[PDB]
RNA sequence: AAGGCGGCCGAAAGGCUAGACGGUGGGAGAGGGUGGUGGA
RNA sequence: ACGCCGAUGGCGAAGGCAGCCACCUGGUCCACCCGUGACGCUUU
């Protein structure tokens, strides 16, 4: 689920890597889900 | 009336009886602002991956709830209060995404 | 916003008949709550310029309608600028 | 607020649906505004 | 700065619009073929 913006696990990996497998389309849905988590201090800005 | 994901970041040094409390307060807010609660989530204590309030973890709690989005600010606003919250935010529900 | 319960509501008040969803009357009356909705968001707000150029055109639209009826069936035109409590 | 252009049938009045708008069901978006909070 | 994502990307009538969240609100697209029945476009 590219949404659920708590999978540190898998969100992990994509750390933002330019388009990672992903899609024009899965991108940037990542990118927020991934902005989501970093203020929640779950991922790092840098 | 709407669906939206919680998410609150606790400071993690409480005590049981503290614990209780704040999730006590919490909760009423939830109540007050008409939100009535699906499901809560305690993932609890995490590593996080900057310094938050120095602590380098946090108490993880979560809950989704159904309330009448004019009122998803105010509560917002309510639970930021307490001292021992450090971090609240509010999402709308969303169906994963693959 | 506006939601489809409170949209059917008005559009039984001024159905035609059963079933009629998109008569000029209707149209009218649904554009009016959009208007008034609208006028109401923007009473605060006196700095969304952009919106404030979609009422202006949510109005010019609703004339265009009303010129119309009134135009092509007097009769309808007659109830509608009342029943709206619209015109003057 | 004054002026042009405007699909099909009809001399016209008027009619018709393919234009427009509406109904319902989905879609994407750094479109505007307010209130917040997070980093650099 | 408002990085990375950001693009031969997106939105807006123009200027222009880029952290994230919520709310209020404008425009737009596809489907159906359900309604009205040319009600449309535009120039100063």
């Amino acid at each position: 689920d590219l949404r659920d913006y708590r999978n540190v696990e898998v969100l992990k990996r994509f750390l933002i890597l330019p388009r990672t497998g992903l899609s024009g389309k899965e991108q940037r849905i990542l990118a927020k889900t991934i902005k989501r988590a970093r203020i929640l201090g779950l991922l790092p800005f840098t | 009336m709407r669906r939206y994901e919680v998410n609150i970041v606790l400071n993690p040094n409480l005590d049981q009886s503290q614990l209780a409390l704040e999730k006590e307060i919490i909760q009423r807010a939830l109540e007050n602002y008409g939100a009535r609660v699906e499901k809560v989530e305690e993932l609890g204590l995490r590593r996080l991956a900057y310094p938050i309030a120095k602590d380098p973890q946090g108490y993880f709690l979560w809950y989704q709830v159904e309330m009448p989005e004019d009122r998803v600010n105010d509560l917002a606003r309510e639970l930021r209060i307490r001292d021992n919250v450090r971090r609240v935010m509010v999402v709308k529900s969303q169906e994963p995404f693959l | 916003p506006i939601t489809k319960e409170e949209k059917q509501k008005v559009i039984q008040e001024f159905a035609r008949f059963p079933g009629d969803t998109g008569s000029t009357e209707v149209q009218v009356a649904l554009l009016t709550l959009r208007i008034n909705r609208l006028s109401e968001h923007l009473k605060v707000h006196k700095k969304d310029h952009h919106s404030h150029r979609g009422l202006l055109m949510m109005v010019g639209q609703r004339r265009r309608l009303l010129r119309y009826l009134q135009r092509e069936d007097p009769e309808r035109y007659r109830e509608i600028v009342e029943k709206l409590g619209l015109r003057g």
